[PDB]
């Protein structure tokens, strides 16, 4: 069969992922995507805030890079919504039909710029 | 336990000209005769190909190490006529009085059709060629003081020249060693270890002791060449050999009483550069090849040939087994004495990265008196030493896929090293993939970034020194620990081994030898691509190498050899997927990346460590503006490539005209071999054939059927007009260059 | 490509006067490397350097562009499609077994491009690098001399 | 000769393991599988890298695509002499039996079988494209 | 599916049949030649296209054609 | 004179050339000594340019504005002026050899056809056929134009091979 691996079979890494957003079943997709969302766009304003071309700019940067970060979320729930459209047209878990995926794009989107405005409010 | 003896055969070929007169004798094939041009091609590219003419591997020993005495024979004859040359057409003892403004020349061009121009004025009252050999260097280094002594080892050349070819005629044709001897690798380590390099290293330091430091510290104090001992003088007079060195009034009593500081004066750890020469002490070498010497002669008493003592080269092998890689290391010893291709994909990876090794440390510590303000020489040798590493290296992935297809047996290979590595192929390539995705992205695109950026206005927002800053801080940190390497860690050592780490300058007759090299920003941008497109070299060729037999496009790839075009137009496409196609496409990599490495060294130098010492400081060629500069592609084709190429353009007219013809005639080349690269054979074939019919149409087509070059001869033909063409392209730029203004 | 450079060295020289240097220059090719390439390079380049930029930077930016999609065109040309059909396998092997990527999957099996889709897709790279490297030098040779 | 029926129970070869193996396709379109009897134990080379060794008596493999069957089958046939026999299997449990088609391997001519795709006459008595356009699709000349 | 076409120039040499690395050609009988035997192509939803058969045949011109036609995973060769 | 020309020895242009060139080679001889070997080569190549520079003028040739020779191609012009040497006399002496080297090898071409292995009569060249129709190649033009009158220069039509239409 396929080449045994401790990292493709080992008893710690699998019981990692299987309390992940992704793999946790029983779970319904939408609170898997808000969950998921939350994450991806806390971390996602950082490189904008901090890298950003109004880095330099004293009050400006927060607002400019957050925002900028909340962008990005938009542009990816439409990734995820297009997706599940086209893969999703006629099976255990609910998150891969055309009814789950749809519920997990919009919670991504819920979650994602809930996430990105946490983290403004962190900063200030 | 089979005894190490010598083991021939006598007379086992006959001395004739009778097969010179039948081309194509060697292989079954080609023995019938030709019948279309093909045959022809065929003739050549199989002549050296000995393991496919016979299957007894007894035959296939016998001719390599034949051919191994021609390509021995053929090198004699090149360095007797370097140092012939030097002899009856150089200004060598001219140089040996000035050598600070004489530029070295060991060639002259006959007056015709107006080519004598090319003698330019290079001191000493002779024309001829700059030459950027560095052997006027290497010939000083040693003590050679007159063109009789340059002339007599010319003689000695042809002499072993004509010695080698004996020898493969001897050992072919008389007294041919039987597979059994060939195959006695613990006894050829021995000696190689012990006697080529460890003899070898003993006796060049016999020289250097008694000849060369003599005669380079009254070179050195100003005396005249003339007036200085002749090298047996100082053999045979120890008075003489006193005085320079007060140590040699003991003799050798020091050396049997381990009295050894005693020779300290003549055997020293200074390290650094000499000041007056700018090259590393004789002294310093001289200790350096005696600590040779002694390593390498106790490295060649491990291995066990008849006498019980020693190693067993197959017992270790099979020793080193671990929890993880199953069997191990068996099997390797027989793979390793049964397949020279297996010993050649060693040999040529090592051998390569050895060439690129040196080429590095030979301009850091400028091992030759006057080496290194001889900045064409330093150019040359830096650069001629690059491309041959290259090229090896990639022969070492072709030579490892030959292996693959034709001596790789599976059942001596069962769950060993190698067959592991086989079965997680696709986890190797898939890695390295992507590892060469993500160094493409983050070190060329980061010269975008600032490319871009600075088109616009925002240099505050570039990568760079004044910006954002990469600095290699790693390196950084190694150039500050060398440097400060005498105070703690080598207590005996005088001075760091190279002036690159820190310091202050060495200047020779008003330039400089070498100072301290600082890494910025660039510096950490250059060599992330060097990185980059070292592992994509990598992943052409590994990948070659690993689905030489079998994909999971060609399941029975091994079937069809190691080199043929394709597996026809199916399954979507199968162009190139031959082992060989991959060494076709690593040669181009290759290219792409050592062309990089010879553009950072050449900028890098001119930039920040050679120029002219005055009294206000140091003036470089280009004025220190790599740190600026070199941080956008734009700045490589504006400074670099666009300003340093106006010396070679302007080169008509004077002693450097050539450098120009040739720069042109390069460019002619490599774009002539897009034509190879661009196109098919099932285009020419037709053509060939309306050209046929004039033939034909006059009476006059030829009996030899012209035939369109196969598919692979067009990929060949392709990639050697595409390399000679480049290459030549930089080498006359940078002669021309470093030349006019070095 | 060999008429439109002789129509516009021919005619920079005249509108600069000094028709002798391509009377002269022209009948070997070192005089057209020197002085028309290189020669008419000077103000390209310079469109943006470490000291700044000006007008010219679009240029001297879209000069490099086209250089580059010219070099992109020989890959297509170059290496054909063995070679990276059997590399992109390696590529689907590593999406399905990796965790957390192999949840999304592809709808069209990837497949390395066609015999003859390249021959097209590399002839068009190289056209179009050669369209925009000589339109940028062009117009920006003529247009900074004079203009 | 009657059609065999696959063992899915056969025991396979002793084989370690490679990333060369099956993929997602096995799982949603089909997979082949190759069956043969050994004399003795030995070493082969799989189709998709590797060595394994042959157990003696009946042996199993499965494989991605038919090519990677009838790439083992050459090196069973050719070197060891053996008669190896595969079948193509769908995920829904059928299975369809294949190479020999009629038991006898397609090399050898064997009565019963009809001409396929035979035509009667030379490449060169092919008409012109133009007779053969607006046909619907694109037809080359020696489809009609 | 390619298609694969047999003419009535084939000598029954059995090379197209044992060059083809997927099964897809067969000798079946006939009377046309001195082998008794002609090449057919039973099985041209298996055809990859690869053209080993053509490069076996001895006739001139070829005796078997292959023309490559709709794509698809078999005839793409795809594992996967 | 023909085209605006006019004649290189009376080009005021043309002799500034010439000294240009010299003045570059006196330059360099200055860093010699009388009769070192490097002075004598320099001396040795001012000598061929003077002589250069007189035989070009003495030739008759034409000096545009740039001052060096220009080539008359035109049969008309050249021998209505007596430029028949730059172009139209070489033109002939040219075809000659062309004609001479390609009869040659298509004689020894039809000579091995006859023999019974003509492939390996090229790759091992037959030197002492070779040499005799070396020789008898001088009178290639009286030859050659005879073979076209009798007819057996050219293939027949149906003897050439081509291929479907
Ligand atoms: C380093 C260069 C080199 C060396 C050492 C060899 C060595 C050899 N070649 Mg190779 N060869 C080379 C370069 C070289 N070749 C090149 C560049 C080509 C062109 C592609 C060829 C083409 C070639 C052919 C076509 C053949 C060889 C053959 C041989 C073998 C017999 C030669 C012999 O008896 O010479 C005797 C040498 C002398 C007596 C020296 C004096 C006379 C010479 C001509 C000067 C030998 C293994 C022959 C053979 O048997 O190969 C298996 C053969 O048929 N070679
Ligand atoms: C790597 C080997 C090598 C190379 C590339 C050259 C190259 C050259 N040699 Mg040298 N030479 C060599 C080895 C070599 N030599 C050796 C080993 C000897 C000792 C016998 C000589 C002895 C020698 C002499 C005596 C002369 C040269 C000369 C020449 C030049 C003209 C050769 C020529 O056209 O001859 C003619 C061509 C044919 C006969 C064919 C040329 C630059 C000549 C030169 O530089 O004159 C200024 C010259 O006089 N060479
Ligand atoms: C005059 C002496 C002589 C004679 C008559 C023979 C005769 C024979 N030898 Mg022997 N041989 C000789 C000397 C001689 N050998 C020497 C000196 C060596 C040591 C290298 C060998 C090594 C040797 C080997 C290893 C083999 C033979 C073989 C043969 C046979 C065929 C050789 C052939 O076809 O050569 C014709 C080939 C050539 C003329 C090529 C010459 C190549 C040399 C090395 C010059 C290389 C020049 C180099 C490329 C220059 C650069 C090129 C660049 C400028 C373009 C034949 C019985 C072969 C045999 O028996 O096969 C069954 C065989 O395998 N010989
Ligand atoms: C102390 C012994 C000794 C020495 C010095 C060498 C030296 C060499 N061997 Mg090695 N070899 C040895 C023992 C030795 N071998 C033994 C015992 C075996 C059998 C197991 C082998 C089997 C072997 C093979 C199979 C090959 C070599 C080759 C080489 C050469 C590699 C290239 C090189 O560096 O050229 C450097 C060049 C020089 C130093 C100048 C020329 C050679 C000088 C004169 C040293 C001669 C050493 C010789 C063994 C002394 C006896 C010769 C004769 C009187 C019997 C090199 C000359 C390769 C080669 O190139 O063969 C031609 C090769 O193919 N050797
Ligand atoms: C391989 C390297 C090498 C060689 C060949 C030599 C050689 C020499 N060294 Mg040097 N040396 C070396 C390495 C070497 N050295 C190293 C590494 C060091 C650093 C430790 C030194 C340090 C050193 C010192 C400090 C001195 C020498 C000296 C000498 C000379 C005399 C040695 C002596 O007393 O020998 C004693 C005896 C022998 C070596 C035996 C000789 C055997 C002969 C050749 C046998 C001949 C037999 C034959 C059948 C007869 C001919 C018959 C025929 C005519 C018919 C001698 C020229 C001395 C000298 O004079 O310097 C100027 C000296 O003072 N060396
Ligand atoms: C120690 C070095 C070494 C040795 C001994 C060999 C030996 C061999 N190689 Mg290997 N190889 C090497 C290095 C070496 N290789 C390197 C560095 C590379 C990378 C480029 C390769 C890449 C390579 C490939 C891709 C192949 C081999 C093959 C072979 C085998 C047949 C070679 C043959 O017939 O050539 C005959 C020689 C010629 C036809 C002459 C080639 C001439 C070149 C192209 C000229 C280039 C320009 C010139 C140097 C300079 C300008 C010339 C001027 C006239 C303009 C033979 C066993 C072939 C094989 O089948 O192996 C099983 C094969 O396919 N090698
Ligand atoms: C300049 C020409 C050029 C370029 C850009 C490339 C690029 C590449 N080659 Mg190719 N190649 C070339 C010439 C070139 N090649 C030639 C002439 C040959 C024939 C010898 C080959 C032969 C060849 C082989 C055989 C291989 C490659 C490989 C690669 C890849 C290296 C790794 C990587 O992904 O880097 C990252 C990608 C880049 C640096 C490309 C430019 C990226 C830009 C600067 C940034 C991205 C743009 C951004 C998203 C904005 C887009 C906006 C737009 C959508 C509107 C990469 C796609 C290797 C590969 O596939 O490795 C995985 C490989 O195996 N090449
Ligand atoms: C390649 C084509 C070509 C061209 C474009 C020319 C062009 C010219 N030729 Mg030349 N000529 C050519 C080939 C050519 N010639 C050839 C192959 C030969 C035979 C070897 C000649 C023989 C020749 C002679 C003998 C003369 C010219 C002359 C001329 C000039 C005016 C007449 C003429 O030919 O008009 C255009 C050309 C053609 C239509 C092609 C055929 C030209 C024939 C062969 C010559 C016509 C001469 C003409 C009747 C002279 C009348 C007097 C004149 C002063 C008006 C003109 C510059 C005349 C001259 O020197 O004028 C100053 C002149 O006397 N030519
Ligand atoms: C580093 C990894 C060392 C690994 C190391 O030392 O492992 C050590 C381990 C050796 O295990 P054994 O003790 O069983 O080996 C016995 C030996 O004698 C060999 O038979 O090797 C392996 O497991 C082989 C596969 C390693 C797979 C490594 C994958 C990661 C590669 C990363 C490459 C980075 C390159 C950076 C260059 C600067
Ligand atoms: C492997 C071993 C190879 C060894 C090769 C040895 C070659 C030796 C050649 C030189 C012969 O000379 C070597 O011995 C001479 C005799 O003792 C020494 O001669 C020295 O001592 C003599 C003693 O009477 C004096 O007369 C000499 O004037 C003095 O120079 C040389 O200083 C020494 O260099
Ligand atoms: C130009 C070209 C050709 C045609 C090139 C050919 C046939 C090679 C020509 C070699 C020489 C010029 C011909 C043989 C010369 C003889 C040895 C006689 C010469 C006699 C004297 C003049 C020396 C291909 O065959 C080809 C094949 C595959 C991909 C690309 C190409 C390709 O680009």
């Amino acid at each position: 069969g396929m080449l045994e691996t401790p990292v493709t079979s080992a008893p710690i890494v699998a019981t990692y992922l299987s309390n992940l957003p992704a793999y946790r079943t029983g779970v319904a997709p939408v609170l898997r995507g808000v969950e998921i969302g939350l994450a991806h766009g806390f971390l996602l304003a950082g490189p904008f805030i901090k890298l950003g071309p109004l880095r330099n700019v004293p009050e400006t940067a927060e607002i400019a890079g957050s925002l900028s970060a909340a962008g990005l979320v938009l542009i990816l729930a439409l990734c995820l919504s297009i997706y599940g459209s086209a893969q999703f047209q006629s099976a255990r878990d609910p998150l891969f039909s055309a009814d789950g995926w749809s519920e997990f794009a919009a919670g991504f989107l819920v979650g994602g710029e809930a996430g990105v405005a946490w983290a403004y409010v962190c900063t200030q | 336990a089979k005894k190490v003896k010598i083991a021939v055969d006598r007379n086992p070929v006959e001395t004739s000209f009778e097969k010179w007169a039948k081309p194509g004798h060697f292989s079954r094939t080609l023995s019938k005769g030709p019948n279309t041009t093909t045959w022809i091609w065929n003739l050549h590219a199989d002549a050296h190909d000995f393991d496919s003419h016979t299957s007894d591997l007894e035959e296939i020993s016998r001719k390599v190490f034949s051919a191994h005495f021609g390509q021995l024979g053929i090198i004699f004859i090149w360095l007797s006529g370097m140092y012939f040359h030097g002899a009856r057409f150089s200004n060598y003892e001219a140089w040996l009085s000035d050598p600070t403004h004489i530029k070295p020349s060991a060639q002259v061009v006959w007056p015709i059709v107006g080519q004598e121009i090319l003698n330019g004025d290079v001191g000493g009252g002779f024309q001829g060629i700059q030459i950027t050999s560095g052997f006027f260097q290497l010939w000083r280094a040693s003590g050679i003081t007159s063109e009789l002594q340059l002339y007599t080892t010319a003689i000695g050349g042809l002499v072993m020249a004509a010695a080698m070819f004996f020898a493969g005629w001897f050992h072919y044709h008389k007294a041919a060693p039987k597979l059994e001897w060939f195959q006695n690798v613990e006894s050829m380590l021995n000696h190689h270890l012990g006697g080529l390099l460890g003899l070898g290293s003993l006796a060049w330091a016999g020289h250097q002791i008694h000849v060369s430091l003599p005669v380079n510290k009254l070179l050195d104090a100003g005396v005249d060449p003339k007036e200085i001992p002749l090298p047996h003088d100082l053999l045979l007079n120890r008075a003489i050999m006193a005085d320079l060195y007060p140590s040699f009034a003991k003799g050798i009593a020091p050396f049997f009483t381990l009295n050894w500081s005693e020779y300290s004066d003549f055997l020293t750890f200074k390290g650094g550069l000499n000041p007056v020469t700018g090259g590393l002490w004789l002294s310093d070498t001289a200790h350096h090849h005696v600590a040779i010497a002694v390593l390498f002669l106790v490295a060649g008493h491990m291995y066990r040939t008849n006498w019980g003592i020693g190693h067993s080269m197959k017992e270790i092998l099979e020793a080193h087994r671990g929890p993880f890689t199953g069997e191990g290391h068996v099997g390797l010893y027989e793979i390793l004495t049964t397949s020279w291709h297996a010993q050649l994909a060693i040999n040529l990876a090592l051998f390569g990265s050895l060439s690129i090794i040196v080429a590095h440390h030979m301009y850091a510590m400028p091992p030759y008196p006057y080496l290194a303000t001889d900045y064409g020489t330093q150019l040359s040798l830096f650069t001629h030493h690059t491309w041959i590493g290259g090229f090896c290296i990639v022969g070492a992935g072709a030579h490892a896929a030959i292996f693959m297809v034709r001596d790789y047996d599976p059942t001596n290979n069962y769950n060993n090293l190698l067959d592991r590595v086989i079965r997680h192929r696709d986890a190797i390539i898939s890695h390295l993939n992507w590892v060469c995705i993500f160094l493409g992205f983050h070190s060329f695109g980061l010269y975008i970034h600032n490319d871009t950026m600075s088109a616009l206005g925002r240099p505050q927002d570039m990568f760079s020194d004044t910006a954002i800053q990469l600095q290699p801080v790693f390196a950084q940190w190694i150039q500050n620990t060398h440097f400060l390497a005498p105070q703690l860690t080598a207590p005996n050592a005088l001075a760091a081994t190279s002036l690159t780490w820190g310091g202050d300058l060495v200047a020779v007759g008003g330039k400089v030898a070498m100072m301290p090299i600082s890494l910025g920003t660039s510096d950490f941008m250059v060599h992330h691509i060097h990185a980059f497109t070292i592992h994509v070299t990598v992943l052409i060729l590994l990948k070659g190498v690993l689905f030489a037999r079998s994909s999971r496009l060609i399941p029975d790839k091994a079937n069809l050899g190691f080199r043929f075009p394709c597996d026809g137009p199916g399954r979507g496409g199968t162009c190139q997927v031959s082992a060989w196609d991959h060494v076709f496409l690593g040669l181009f990599w290759m290219y792409n990346s050592l062309s990089i490495v010879i553009f950072h060294f050449s900028w890098k130098m001119q930039s920040d460590v050679w120029g002219t010492v005055t009294a206000s400081g140091v003036s470089h060629i280009t004025g220190g503006n790599f740190a600026q500069s070199a941080n956008t592609i734009n700045g490589w084709l504006r400074d670099f490539l666009w300003a340093q190429s106006s010396q070679v353009i302007q080169s008509y007219g004077s002693a450097l005209s050539a450098y120009g013809l040739i720069f042109l005639g390069a460019h002619f080349v490599w774009a002539f071999s897009l034509m190879f690269l661009f196109s098919g054979r099932g285009y020419w074939q037709e053509l060939i054939e309306s050209i046929v019919w004039a033939h034909n149409k006059l009476k006059v087509a030829p009996a030899i059927q012209p035939r369109a070059l196969s598919i692979t001869q067009g990929r060949a033909v392709g990639v050697a007009h595409y390399l000679l063409g480049g290459i030549a392209t930089t080498w006359s730029f940078f002669l021309a260059r470093i030349i006019s203004v070095g | 490509g060999w008429v439109t450079f002789y129509w516009h060295w021919k005619h920079l020289t005249l509108w600069q006067g000094n028709v002798a240097q391509f009377d002269e220059s022209s009948t070997y090719l070192m005089g057209w490397l020197r002085d028309y390439l290189w020669l008419n390079s000077s103000q390209l380049i310079n469109g943006y350097n470490p000291f700044g930029m000006n007008s010219l930077s679009v240029w001297a930016w879209t000069f490099l562009f086209g250089h580059l999609i010219y070099a992109t065109g020989f890959m297509f040309l170059i290496s054909w499609r063995g070679y990276w059909q059997e590399l992109i396998e390696t590529l689907v092997w590593a999406h399905e077994k990796t965790p957390l990527a192999n949840l999304v999957y592809w709808k069209d099996k990837p497949v390395a491009l066609s015999i003859v889709q390249a021959r097209l897709v590399g002839l068009a790279h190289f056209s179009v690098g050669y369209i925009f490297t000589y339109a940028a030098f062009l117009i920006a040779s003529t247009s900074g001399r004079f203009g | 000769w009657t059609v065999p029926t696959l063992n899915p129970d056969t025991p396979s070869p002793i084989f370690g393991g490679s990333t060369g193996g099956l993929l997602r396709k096995a799982q949603t379109e089909e997979f082949y599988v190759i069956t043969w009897e050994a004399k003795k134990e030995q070493i082969f080379e799989m189709p998709t890298g590797g060595a394994a060794i042959m157990r003696q008596g009946p042996n199993l493999l499965k494989f991605g695509k038919k090519e990677q069957c009838l790439a083992l089958t050459t090196q069973l046939r050719n070197k060891f002499k053996l008669t190896p026999c595969f079948y193509r299997v769908f995920p829904d449990g059928k299975v369809q039996y294949l190479h020999p088609a009629d038991g006898v391997y397609p090399e050898k001519v064997n009565a019963g079988r009809v001409g396929a795709n035979q035509n009667m006459r030379r490449i060169g008595q092919n008409v012109n494209p133009i007779k053969v356009k607006f046909s619907g699709r694109m037809m080359s000349p020696a489809e009609i | 599916a390619h298609i694969v076409k047999i003419y009535d120039t084939c000598i029954g040499c059995t090379q197209c049949v044992r060059a083809c690395p997927l099964d897809v050609l067969e000798m079946v009988p006939w009377d046309g030649c001195k082998a008794s035997q002609m090449a057919s192509a039973p099985r041209t939803e298996d055809c990859v296209g690869c053209k080993r058969c053509e490069t076996a045949c001895p006739t001139d011109f070829l005796s078997v054609r292959v023309y490559l036609g709709s794509e698809s995973t078999r005839s793409m060769g795809l594992s996967y | 004179d023909i085209a605006g020309l006019t004649p290189c020895s009376e080009s005021k242009a043309y002799a500034k050339l010439e000294k240009k060139e010299l003045k570059t080679l006196e330059k360099r001889l200055k860093q010699y000594e009388a009769d070192s070997a490097p002075a004598v080569a320099l001396k040795a190549t001012m000598e061929r340019t003077k002589a250069r520079f007189a035989n070009y003028a003495k030739a008759g040739l034409l000096c545009g504005n740039d001052g060096l020779p220009h080539l008359i191609a035109d049969p008309g012009l050249a021998l209505k002026y007596g430029h028949a040497g730059e172009v139209f006399i070489p033109t002939f002496g040219f075809l000659y050899v062309a004609g001479y080297i390609g009869y040659v090898g298509r004689q020894y071409l039809i000579a091995v056809k006859g023999e019974a292995k003509p492939t390996d009569k090229e790759i091992i060249i037959d030197v002492p056929l070779a040499t005799k129709l070396a020789w008898q190649g001088a009178g290639w033009p009286l030859a050659a134009v005879q073979e076209l009158q009798r007819g057996t220069l050219l293939e027949k039509e149906e003897n050439i091979t081509v291929s479907p239409r």
